[PDB]
């Protein structure tokens, strides 16, 4: 895609120093392929070495990428439209699994703390209902949202330990 | 006999307590008239690693 | 006791069985409590209502198109497409105007279905179980015969089409076709036109 | 007293003869709890009928071609013959119905009496059975375990003949990777002549 | 046996299990789909 230039920065795909990186990085390739004969190992190794950086050089032009005057792309974070790619996606992929991780944390803790002994189940982990609770973390915001509009995710000040002061 | 019976949980008010605000079962209660008869017990430990200490009857709620 | 989606095993505790699609499937427990189970009965009728429309507004300029009878364009490039009455965004905003309404008064009755038209001040809603109004929503309006059957036939037919809808929504994700066209493709080579040559093309 | 897996060694105690082909085998103890017990039975009973089948598809296709009846390939070239669809497509459909068909084994093994009900037809395989893993009704279209003085030494015999194809399955699959024919062949050559070819005869160490 | 089944159900040997897997399936996703610095689009 074409992307408009933001923040001073020009596309990467029609980034000249963006060129002058490819060819930097495969002629350094090239100068290691020419020590080996073709027919070694060593040699289709680097050979699809290049290829990978050609391709990857390629994609980077390609995803709307924005270099500068380094000739390296540079992330747009700001929620533009153009590079939610950068940030945004990512960004809520990492927000929905970090949650699910600690959802399910949070579901084993307060599940184990039932048991007759919760602090021996705290390192040996009761491994099928831990799975359980696990993959009920798959709906993580879904029950959090519940527990916050339901009041039970936080506990009452009255509740919790507190210094003298 | 005085104070919470046996077996009840006590919300602890002591302030310097460890275990402020939480709650322990009361393992007896002292009916001599001394200080503090109120002996609570604490599933967890303290830093000194005792589960258990006396309290008034003022530093305990139920 | 109600058919179950498990024959093996028994219904969860918190499905009664009662409502209008209960076969007992709630492995991750999301029910629990019967209140946001409330909140999930009209949020399922409301998706399901919307999906079923939303399969037959995607299906509908693919069918007419592939006939050749009209020329319409794919559901994914539909907004894309140019020729509105208004920009997008302004009928977007004229849109969302629209709905605020209906969809403010809809949560007033989920709320209180007795809370909620002074257009026609003498026109109003009979009283109906939440979810299911009636009266001017239906004007076909009859409901003299079976009531249970015909809500479950409803919930049914709207999980199949959200299912559906989410499917053709990672198929255009993954083969940016229309979704009759990926369905005729499959028709003309079913063993080589399936899932295995998706590529996600774009999102 | 029963005969063993080693005479002179005292059997599992954990295994004690009420299961077919029990020879108190079990140095490593992976069934002493009874529910492990039962799970792994099942597991034993679903490897020996599928090693057995795979036994008789490998074999079957082979002894054809040498008959003359048809020409077919060995098991590992049947993978790679072109079918009327892929190996993608075909797996798939494989898979949806061994998702189908192993929930209502595993439904058996949780609850016998479960899964003995058609869901399509209301077919009633065995009313009220609980032997898990070998579901009569649904599957003895014969009648061959209506006596149970017959029934367990049938599932002795079956047992028996479940785990040498198995061992059978492993050596055909040895026997490819170090030979590269099918297993029919592999016993032709060996019948021909056994001091000439064969594993240690062909110096193939 | 059960035993030792509790045994890896163990803190340490089911962090070394998980994070096994996990390196396996991170590598996996990198060599499949390798040398990705943004989502695309
Ligand atoms: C390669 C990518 C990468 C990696 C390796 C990490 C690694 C880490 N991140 Mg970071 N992060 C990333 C990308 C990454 N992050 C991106 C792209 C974003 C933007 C969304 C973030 C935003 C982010 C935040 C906001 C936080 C982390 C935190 C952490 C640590 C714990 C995360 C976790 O799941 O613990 C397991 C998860 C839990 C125990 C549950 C705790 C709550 C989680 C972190 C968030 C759920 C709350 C909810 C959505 C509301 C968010 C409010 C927020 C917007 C302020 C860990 C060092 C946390 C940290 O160390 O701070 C002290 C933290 O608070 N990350
Ligand atoms: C049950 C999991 C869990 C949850 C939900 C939380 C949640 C929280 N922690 Mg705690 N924490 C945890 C475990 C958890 N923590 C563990 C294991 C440690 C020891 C390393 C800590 C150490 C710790 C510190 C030092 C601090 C927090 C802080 C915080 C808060 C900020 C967001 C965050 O997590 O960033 C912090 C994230 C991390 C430090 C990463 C560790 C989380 C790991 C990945 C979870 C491991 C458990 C995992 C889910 C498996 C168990 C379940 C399984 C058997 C099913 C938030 C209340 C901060 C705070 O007070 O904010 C207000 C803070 O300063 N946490
Ligand atoms: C988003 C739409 C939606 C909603 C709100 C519901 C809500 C409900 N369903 Mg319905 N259902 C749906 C979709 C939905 N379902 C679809 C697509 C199917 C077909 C596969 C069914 C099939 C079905 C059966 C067979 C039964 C229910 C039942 C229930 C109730 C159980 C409580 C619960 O756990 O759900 C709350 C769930 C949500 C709020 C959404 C969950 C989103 C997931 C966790 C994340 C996405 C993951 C996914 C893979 C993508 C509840 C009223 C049971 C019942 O009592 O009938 C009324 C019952 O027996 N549903
Ligand atoms: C739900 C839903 C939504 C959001 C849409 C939205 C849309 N439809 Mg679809 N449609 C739906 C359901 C839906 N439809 C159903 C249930 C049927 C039957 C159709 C049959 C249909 C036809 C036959 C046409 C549309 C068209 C359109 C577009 C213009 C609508 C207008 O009034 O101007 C718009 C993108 C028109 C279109 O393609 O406009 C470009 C058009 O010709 N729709
Ligand atoms: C498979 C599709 C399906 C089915 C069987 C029903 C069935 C029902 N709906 Mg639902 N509905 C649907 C789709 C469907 N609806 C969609 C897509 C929408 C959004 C436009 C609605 C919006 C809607 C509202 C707003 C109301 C209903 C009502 C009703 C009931 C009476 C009217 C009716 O359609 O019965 C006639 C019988 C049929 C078999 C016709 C099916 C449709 C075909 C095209 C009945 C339980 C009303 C109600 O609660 O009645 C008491 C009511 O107030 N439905
Ligand atoms: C009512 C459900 C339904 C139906 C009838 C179809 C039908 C079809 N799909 Mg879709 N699909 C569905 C749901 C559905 N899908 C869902 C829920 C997903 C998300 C997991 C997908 C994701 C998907 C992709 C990514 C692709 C298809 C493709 C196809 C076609 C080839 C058949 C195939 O490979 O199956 C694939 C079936 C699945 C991946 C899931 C099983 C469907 C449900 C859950 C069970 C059956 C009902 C066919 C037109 C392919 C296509 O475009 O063909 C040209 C294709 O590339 N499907
Ligand atoms: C484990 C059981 C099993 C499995 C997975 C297979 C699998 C297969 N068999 Mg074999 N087969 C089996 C048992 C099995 N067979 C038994 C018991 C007999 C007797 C045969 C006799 C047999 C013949 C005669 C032929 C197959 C063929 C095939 C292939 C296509 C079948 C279709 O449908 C496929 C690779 C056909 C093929 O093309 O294989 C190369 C074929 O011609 N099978
Ligand atoms: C059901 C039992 C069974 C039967 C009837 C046969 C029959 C035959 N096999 Mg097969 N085979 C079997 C099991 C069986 N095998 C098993 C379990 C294996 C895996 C070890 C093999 C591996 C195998 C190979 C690789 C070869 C044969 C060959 C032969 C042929 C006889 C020639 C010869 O020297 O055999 C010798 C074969 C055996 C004695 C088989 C039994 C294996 C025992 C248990 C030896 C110990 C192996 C052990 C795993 C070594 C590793 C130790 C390490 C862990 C430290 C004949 C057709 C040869 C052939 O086809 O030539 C034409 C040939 O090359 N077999
Ligand atoms: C919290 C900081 C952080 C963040 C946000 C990232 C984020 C990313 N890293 Mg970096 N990385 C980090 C810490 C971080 N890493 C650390 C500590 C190391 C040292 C072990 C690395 C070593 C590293 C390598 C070697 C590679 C990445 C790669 C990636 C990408 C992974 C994309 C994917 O999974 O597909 C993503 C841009 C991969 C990539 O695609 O680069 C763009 C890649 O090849 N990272
Ligand atoms: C299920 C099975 C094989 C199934 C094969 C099938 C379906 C083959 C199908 C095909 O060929 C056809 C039909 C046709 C081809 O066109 C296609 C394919 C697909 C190729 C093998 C199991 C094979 C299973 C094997 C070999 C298991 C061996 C286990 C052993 C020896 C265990 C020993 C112990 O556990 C005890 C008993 C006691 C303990 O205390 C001690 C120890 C030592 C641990």
């Amino acid at each position: 895609r074409d992307v408009q230039p933001y923040a001073g920065l020009t596309p990467c795909k029609t980034s000249k120093a963006f060129a002058k990186r490819e060819k930097t990085e495969l002629k350094a390739l090239e100068k290691r392929l020419k020590k080996y004969d073709p027919e070694s190992a060593p040699a289709l190794a680097l050979q699809a070495t290049m290829e990978k950086t050609k391709t990857r050089f390629a994609n980077y032009g390609e995803s709307g990428l924005l270099c500068g005057k380094d000739g390296l792309p540079h992330l747009i974070v700001d929620g533009n439209l153009e590079h939610l790619g950068e940030f945004a996606i990512p960004g809520l992929g990492f927000l929905y699994v970090a949650g699910w991780i600690g959802y399910a944390g949070r579901s084993y803790i307060q599940e184990n703390k039932t048991a007759s002994k919760p602090t021996e189940g705290e390192i040996i982990i009761d491994v099928p209902k831990a799975l359980g609770l696990m993959f009920q973390a798959g709906a993580w915001p879904l029950l959090a949202g519940l527990e916050l509009k339901n009041g039970t995710l936080t506990a009452p000040e009255s509740e919790i330990t507190v210094s003298p002061r | 006999q005085v104070g919470p019976p046996r077996g009840t949980m006590v919300k602890i008010l002591r302030p310097e307590s460890y275990w402020f605000n939480d709650y322990g079962k009361v393992i007896s209660v002292d009916q001599t008239g001394v200080r503090y008869p109120v002996v609570v017990r604490f599933e967890k430990v303290n830093y000194a690693g005792v589960s258990t200490n006396n309290y008034a009857l003022d530093e305990v709620e139920y | 006791t109600q058919p179950m989606w498990f024959p093996g095993m028994d219904a969860p505790q918190h499905l009664k069985g009662e409502l209008p699609g209960d076969y007992g499937f709630d492995p991750l427990n999301l029910g629990k409590e019967p209140k946001d189970l409330e909140w999930y009965v009209q949020a399922e009728l409301q998706h399901g209502r919307w999906a079923m429309l939303g399969v037959a507004g995607a299906a509908a300029p693919e069918i007419l198109t592939k006939m050749g009878i009209s020329d319409l364009p794919n559901w994914h490039d539909a907004p894309n497409y140019q020729g509105y009455f208004t920009d997008a965004t302004t009928l977007f905003w004229v849109q969302m105007l629209m709905m605020n309404w209906a969809e403010v008064r809809r949560w007033q009755d989920m709320r209180k279905p007795g809370s909620v038209d002074p257009a026609f001040s003498g026109n109003k809603l009979p009283s109906g179980i939440v979810g299911y109004p009636g009266g001017i929503f239906d004007p076909l309006g009859y409901a003299k015969g079976d009531l249970n059957k015909l809500k479950a036939k409803e919930i049914a037919n709207g999980r199949l089409a959200m299912v559906a809808f989410a499917g053709i929504m990672v198929q255009y994700d993954h083969t940016g076709v229309g979704p009759v066209a990926n369905l005729v493709a499959h028709m003309s080579d079913p063993a080589h036109n399936n899932v295995f040559q998706a590529k996600f093309i774009g999102f | 007293e029963r005969p063993v897996w080693y005479p002179g060694k005292a059997p599992a105690p954990h295994l004690d003869g009420s299961l077919p082909g029990d020879f108190g085998f079990d140095p490593l103890s992976l069934s002493a709890d009874p529910e492990m017990r039962k799970w792994m039975v099942q597991a034993e009973l679903q490897h020996a009928r599928w090693a057995m089948l795979g036994v008789a598809g490998a074999v079957a296709p082979e002894l054809l071609t040498k008959i003359g009846v048809a020409d077919l390939p060995n098991w590992v070239d049947a993978g790679t013959y072109q079918y009327w669809a892929p190996a993608g497509p075909l797996f798939f459909i494989q898979m949806a119905m061994f998702n189908w068909a192993e929930v209502r084994r595993w439904q058996d093994m949780k609850n016998p009496g479960s899964m003995n009900t058609d869901p399509l037809f209301g077919y009633n395989s065995n009313d009220t059975n609980t032997d898990v893993g070998y579901p009569g009704g649904l599957f003895d279209k014969l009648g061959y375990a209506k006596d149970p003085a017959k029934a367990k030494e049938l599932k002795l015999k079956e047992i028996k003949n479940g785990r040498l194809a198995m061992v059978a399955f492993l050596g055909i699959c040895a026997q490819y990777v170090q030979t590269g024919q099918g297993p029919v062949e592999n016993l032709f050559s060996h019948i021909a002549s056994p001091g000439s070819v064969g594993y240690f005869g062909s110096q193939g160490l | 046996m059960k035993n030792f089944q509790i045994y890896l159900s163990t803190a340490p040997v089911l962090a070394a299990v998980w994070f096994t897997v996990l390196a396996g399936i991170l590598i996996e996703l990198n060599r499949f789909f390798p040398d990705a610095l943004s989502f695309p689009l």
